């Protein structure tokens, strides 16, 4: 929730809550200095202070999820939700070990979907033809596979 | 799959005209309780309740909590259900009557849609443009940004508030990153660093995502499951908002306060608002408080204005005590230590001891629950110290003769196994009667009395 | 150091029969209380059966402690074993039963396992650019092994860790890519003359080989509090150390269950289930008696294993008496085992083990004095002679210890059943519940 | 380079670099410059 | 500035100034009239057992009583103790009524005075440049970084210390200190060796008058080394490690400069954190770096815990890292605090009296407190006559020990404002009545004293 | 020297036509009122002045635990 505010209908109430429910002198003194006054204090004659001489805010003690509460999905949970995919993953990474080029098949494209996520968390290099893909673009792509053996699956 | 003393209850094993048939779905016997623990979650289904007192009478031994888990397992999941104790009340933050309206409104769901306003792109360029800023102390101070998110189809070209800029300072947000800006509150999870700029030779151990696909400014409703107490937790300590109540009261540390009379009732007005609007369904539900007697008189006070609301959950007492003082005033005794003014609201069930068929019958499905298989002399035996001993005594020399089986290189339980665990592990009766008769004296083989 | 249960080494039972040995690993005298507790130790070391109750009863001074020590040294140091004392709970900052269900939590161990990247290789080139007065950095690190020549990049935090490292040019690094540690383990060069403050030459390791980026899958063990008071609070963290949580609300544990459930079927996490000891249980009130018979009703609880000296005694917080100071509405629940005051010929080699721990030398004709002693006082006085007379043997300069400095010992520290005669002889210049004179 | 300092560290030794544009400030009286 | 006096340094008298020691023989066997105490045999030889316990590091939780009535010595062989011992070994003596607080629970001050009562000794080397700055004269790089202006391979620095200068070629990134800290020409600092990182201290003394009004703190030229390679022994109780890891003292950001800024609060330590502080320690015991040195944890006034606080010290002392707690009682049969049932003997409960060793204290002989007097006298310097000593043995006798070493000071007073040099009959027959004791204050308490009512005590 | 906005005058009201202000008239009295003011204060009040910071500048209690 936000906090409670009072609704009273004047122009003072107002500037009271912004001047204290804000407040820009603790926010100022909490996150650093503007980059305008971080050029004039860099590029001066001399040397001058900063009244949030570093950034005050606290190191968060949570990597993944700093100061908020909004989380996402977690493709762990993607690759072992699916037995399949579970056994892909154990595949793939003995695959490239050996440095073999894998083309990998579907039934569905829609799981072709799914899967190009997967290959993006693993930081594989992928192509993929479909029947979206279109006839040049066909020729393109496949011609890439077999050009540039940086390509891992296709 | 671990075998808890209530594993084998799954419900009250009821019939289509609400008679219990004995021997069904966990119990033995013990019908005038069943019947009357099923006009209990029928009334609780029937939303007609603001209020309602059920008392579970009984001694100890004879299955107050198992009919507590048989209802909670017949109202189901989505159905709010709260089990305390009698001890649990007394705090050092709070008095104690706020830990009981806590837990009145734990006992009270609510399912609400929501519609959340995500823009969810990846960031382009990143600019801050800052305003006049003359002699006050602070100095300059950032008031405009640029933000331009590039989703996949359809870029867009932003401009941001201070707040939400203080929101992306303090995530770390580059340009490559893909974020989510949420306008509810203002927040904004960075999720990592675009496929576009992916390099293998990187260190930071960043999370690679795709170009998120659709619209950059998407539109996605969810359903959400919320009790009142959550409401109260969350207009009592804000911690939403890019203000500064709400980012320097998430660094402290969390105080249970007193929610006091004005915000539980102005809560009840914007829950109203939102059922007029269509969008929320309320569910009340069940505080189960085990243990009443332990409750002084200073809560069974409390408990009369707190079921006098116009929204109260159904109240389900255990008390296993007979004739007893009440721990607040030490000079008026009362039955089951409930003040006689408290127990008229209460619709009493008792509770009867069990028979020597019926512990034969628990025995049973006690081991064919825990895994334990054996013979019918050795079910005799358990149940001849059932009748003599105690119930939930002979449930517990299962588990040790099983072992003493697997030692002896048996898989079914014979007479020889429980006859040996009788006299390694031995009961209250028989050791306070040790206790007696060898500590005759205190000194250096005594007990200190 | 020799603490009073330093001689002890496990429990001392069989593996495949559990009967108790008359002479095994330090648990020497006793066979009835120690084939239960191998029981008991059978059904904890299963893991399946939850929420039982062991009462450990008997005389003081019969190794009460001494079989939860040794059920603690034959878990080992992987099923969490609280060692709580009844009087801890009793806290100002936190409430009486948010007390026990913390100490609940402490024993049920997850244990997770995860992936972590680390790296291996000599480091050819540091590069760091820093602003002027407050700013950002930026990073590039050149690393070589025998095989690879990779340009890394950095961000703040790497660069954080290197000059906290003072990583030079030459160095054998090993880099968490997850955790983001630094661990120096050497150099492959010697240490330049250019420069003074350059440190101190390190171990000289030669090149590694292989490759970069190596997985490893690591094993870390949490108990169920450390999970509580993570996800509790925003931003204080560290709290499960300092003792600082106030109180964990209902709506944290409801999800943490719901989530620890999951992460116990998804193959995540597996949940090792624990012993919660709790020493002299008698101090403890009603209060507490009427959480924790309730609290061992669910998945999650642990296999408690108590103990207690008294008779009938009065349950604090209460008007009455019971059996062991406990209710009887809780010890229906519990399942007691007895132990027994000891025999002179046990006494003698319990004398003999303490004796061989703490490297004191004896003559017969000692140990049998001392038996002697320890038939009328205790164990409790007699190890306490047994090393006073060996210091007292050092003073006058003797090998091995004899009756004579027995007898000394005897002669200065009383024994308890001399010190309540020493109360009731001059009970005129002992302040009692009344006043008291000078001569 | 505006603003940034280089620090680099090979085998031979290690210097340090500075941009022409920060000699005239503040920050180049440790490297010799000045104002 | 501060002006220095030159006046007499002497000390203050306490109750137990003339206590030095236990004195003992070589063999153990103790001597009377030695190190200030008079007599009590068996007591010096036990507490001479006991020191000998402690510096053997064969103690590993055992704990002494010191039985005996009021004004026996109990305090006093526990100074004789602590005296012995040294300054090398910690000693911490609280009270009974020091566990009580409002912030932790009682069962906690309790590990946090065990924590206090050992020590830590670490030995380590201190490798530091030193001294005021004269010179920052860069040099050249052979060669630039194309793409930019300077580029400086080595950066000197003339350290000129109290004793003699140097000049030092250092790595060029310190120049992130100096811009940071602002080092000039006149300011001590120190480079330290593991990382390299200059912090300034100050303006040196001798440009205390370039300028006339522009002052901060003048420190001096550091009198000393300029290159110190000094080794430092190092003493850390545990305590202070559970406090540091517990509330970590400085850090940068706004909550920590609360912290530190409001009040420094108490607050319980858990138990996970007391056994990874053991199990570290005792790992660096074993690469031979640290000693640990186990001390006396000397809970005076021991029948003031209650019965909540023994079942904690069993836990306590069944610890493997723990020193020995000297108790010390003056009660016989007493009720234990907390417990309102059971009558103890000396306020201990039954089960915590198996542990100790239990030491007596008996009543002084009427020819040994003269001697006490004596010692006493000749410690604080009141000389006073032979027939005055037998009359201050008289009323020690009589009435008390701690009465006969109180009417000294006032005899003395009246002697010296008498007119005299040495205490006579007569200053102790005139300060025996303005001093009364215990006695005659409840004789007149009762016999005067009769009831509640205008000229009369309020009972 | 204590200073409040009391609003904008309504001279200058009709500028623009949806500002948001709170448009008063010009007081018709003297510009420099001089009255003078008889009031009380008790120690206790100074008390509190002088040991704690209050109500001006105090706005760290907004968040009220602590
Ligand atoms: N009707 C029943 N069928 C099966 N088990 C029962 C029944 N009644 C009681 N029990 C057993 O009794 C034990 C304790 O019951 P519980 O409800 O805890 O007693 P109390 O009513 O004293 O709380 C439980 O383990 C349960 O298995
Ligand atoms: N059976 C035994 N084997 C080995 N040591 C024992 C045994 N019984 C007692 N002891 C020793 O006697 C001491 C007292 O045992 P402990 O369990 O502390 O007694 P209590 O149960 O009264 O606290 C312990 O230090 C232990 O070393
Ligand atoms: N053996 C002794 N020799 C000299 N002075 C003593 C001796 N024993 C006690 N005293 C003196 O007696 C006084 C009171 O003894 P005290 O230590 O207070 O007794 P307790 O230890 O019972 O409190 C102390 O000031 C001490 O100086």
């Amino acid at each position: 929730a936000p906090p409670i505010e009072v609704v009273c209908d004047s122009r003072s109430a107002v500037i009271e809550r912004e001047n204290i429910m804000f407040h820009p002198a603790m926010r100022k003194a909490l996150f650093g200095p503007t980059p305008s006054e971080i050029k004039e204090a860099s590029f001066g004659p001399r040397p001058v202070t900063l009244y949030p001489p570093r950034a005050l805010l606290p190191a968060p003690d949570h990597d993944k999820q700093r100061f908020t509460n909004i989380t996402v999905p977690s493709m762990a949970r993607f690759v072992t939700d699916s037995g399949k995919l579970a056994k892909l993953d154990e595949l793939l990474r003995e695959l490239k070990e050996g440095g073999h080029r894998v083309l990998l098949y579907f039934q569905m494209t829609r799981m072709i979907d799914l899967m190009e996520e997967y290959l993006t968390y693993r930081n594989y290099k992928y192509c993929r033809l479909d029947g979206s893909t279109k006839l040049e673009d066909r020729r393109d792509t496949v011609a890439d596979f077999q050009t540039r053996p940086e390509i891992f699956i296709f | 799959h671990r075998t808890a003393a209530h594993t084998h209850i799954k419900g009250l094993g009821l019939n289509s005209s609400g008679i219990a048939e004995k021997q069904a779905a966990g119990f033995v016997g013990q019908c005038a309780a069943r019947e009357a623990c099923g006009v209990v979650v029928d009334l609780i289904k029937a939303h007609k309740m603001a209020g309602r007192g059920v008392l579970l009478a009984g001694g100890p031994g004879t299955g107050k909590t198992a009919l507590a888990l048989a209802i909670s397992q017949e109202l189901g999941t989505k159905i709010p259900f709260c089990p305390i104790t009698g001890s649990e009340i007394y705090s050092t933050e709070v008095k104690k009557t706020e830990v009981l309206m806590e837990n009145f409104r734990r006992a009270i769901g609510l399912r609400v849609r929501e519609t959340k306003d995500v823009y969810e792109g990846e960031v382009t360029e990143m600019t801050p443009e800052e305003a006049e800023n003359p002699l006050g102390g602070y100095g300059k101070t950032i008031s405009t940004l640029l933000i331009g998110l590039k989703s996949a189809r359809g870029q867009k070209k932003l401009r941001l508030d201070p707040s939400i800029y203080e929101a992306i300072q303090k995530e770390r947000v580059q340009v490559g990153d893909v974020i989510y800006i949420e306008t509810n509150t203002g927040a904004c999870k960075r999720v990592g660093r675009s496929d576009a700029y992916a390099t293998e030779f990187d260190l930071e151990a960043e999370e690679y995502v795709p170009i998120p696909k659709g619209e950059v400014h998407k539109k996605k409703e969810i359903v959400q499951d919320v009790t009142l107490h959550d409401l109260d937790v969350a207009n009592a300590r804000p911690q939403g908002g890019q203000d500064i109540i709400s980012m320097m009261g998430q660094l402290m540390k969390p105080k249970m306060t007193e929610i006091t009379d004005k915000l539980r009732m102005e809560i009840n007005k914007v829950v109203q608002k939102y059922i007029n609007q269509g969008v929320a369904e309320l569910i009340p539900g069940v505080l189960f408080i085990d243990e009443a007697h332990m409750l002084d008189i200073e809560c069974f006070t409390y408990l009369n204005k707190a079921l006098e609301s116009p929204i109260a959950p159904i109240v389900v007492l255990a008390s296993n005590r007979g004739i007893a003082t009440i721990r607040g005033a030490d000079d008026l005794k009362a039955a089951h230590g409930i003040p006689p003014d408290f127990l008229q609201r209460l619709l009493i069930i008792p509770t009867h001891p069990y028979e020597p068929d019926e512990i034969r019958r628990i025995v049973r499905i006690r081991a064919q629950t825990e895994g334990v298989q054996l013979t019918d002399a050795a079910v005799d035996r358990v149940a001849e110290h059932g009748v003599r001993i105690s119930l939930r005594y002979c449930l517990q020399l299962l588990a040790p003769a099983s072992i003493l089986a697997r030692v002896n290189g048996r898989t079914q339980v014979d007479v020889q196994d429980i006859a040996e665990a009788e006299e390694l592990f031995l009961d209250a009766r028989r050791s306070a009667n040790i206790l007696t008769s060898t500590g005759e004296s205190g000194g250096l083989h005594g007990f200190i009395s | 150091l020799i603490a009073a249960h330093s001689h002890i080494r496990g429990l001392g039972v069989d593996a495949d029969t559990l009967e108790p040995r008359p002479s095994s690993q330090g648990l020497v005298g006793q066979e009835k209380a120690r084939k239960a507790a191998a029981v008991v130790l059978e059904m904890i070391k299963q893991g399946k059966i939850a929420g039982r109750a062991v009462l450990i009863a008997g005389p003081p001074s019969t190794g009460k402690t001494a079989i939860a020590m040794g059920m603690a040294q034959s878990l080992g140091q992987d099923v969490p074993f609280t060692t709580l004392a009844a009087s801890e709970i009793f806290s100002l900052e936190m409430s009486k039963t948010e007390a026990l269900t913390q100490a609940f939590r402490k024993s049920i161990g997850v244990r997770i396992k995860e992936e972590s990247e680390i790296m291996e290789g000599e480091v050819v080139e540091i590069q760091i650019d820093r602003s002027v007065t407050g700013g950002a950095k930026q990073g590039k690190l050149t690393i070589k092994t025998t095989d690879m020549e990779a340009i890394y990049d950095m961000g703040s935090k790497m660069i954080d860790a290197m000059t906290k490292e003072r990583v030079m040019a030459g160095d054998i690094i090993s880099i968490d890519k997850s955790s983001g540690k630094i661990t120096k383990l050497g150099r492959s060069y010697a240490r330049s003359r250019d420069y003074d403050a350059m440190g101190v030459d390190t171990k000289f390791l030669q090149c590694p080989e292989g490759e970069l980026q190596k997985r490893k899958e690591v094993v870390h063990t949490v108990s169920l509090h450390e999970i509580d008071v993570i996800n509790s609070r925003t931003q204080g963290f560290l709290a499960l150390f300092s003792g600082d949580t106030g109180e964990i609300r209902s709506e944290i544990r409801d999800q943490i269950n719901t989530k620890v459930a999951e992460w116990k079927e998804e193959g995540k996490a597996e949940i090792v289930p624990g012993v919660l000891f709790i020493d002299e249980v008698h101090m403890l009130d009603i209060e507490c008696f009427s959480y924790i018979n309730r609290a061992l009703e669910s998945d999650l609880a642990p296999i408690v294993i108590m103990a207690s000296n008294r008779g009938v005694s009065r349950i604090r917080g209460t008007d009455y008496k019971s059996p062991h100071g406990l209710p009887l509405d809780f010890l229906d629940r519990v399942v007691i085992i007895n132990t027994h005051p000891y025999t002179p010929d046990e006494l003698r080699q319990i004398l003999s083990i303490r004796a061989q721990e703490e490297e004191v030398d004896l003559t017969p004709d000692a140990l049998a004095l001392l038996t002697k002693i320890g038939q009328e006082a205790g164990l409790r006085y007699a190890s306490n002679l047994i090393t006073t007379s060996q210091l007292i043997a050092a003073k006058r300069r003797a090998k091995q210890v004899g009756v004579e400095d027995v007898q000394r010992s005897f002669k200065l520290f009383y024994d308890p059943a001399r010190s309540v005669r020493f109360v009731q002889e001059s009970e005129k210049r002992l302040i009692g519940n009344d006043g008291v004179v000078d001569f | 380079d505006p603003m940034m300092i280089r620090w680099v560290n090979n085998k031979m030794g290690s210097v340090v670099a500075v941009p022409e544009e920060l000699l005239g400030t503040h920050a180049g009286v440790v490297f010799g410059a000045g104002p």
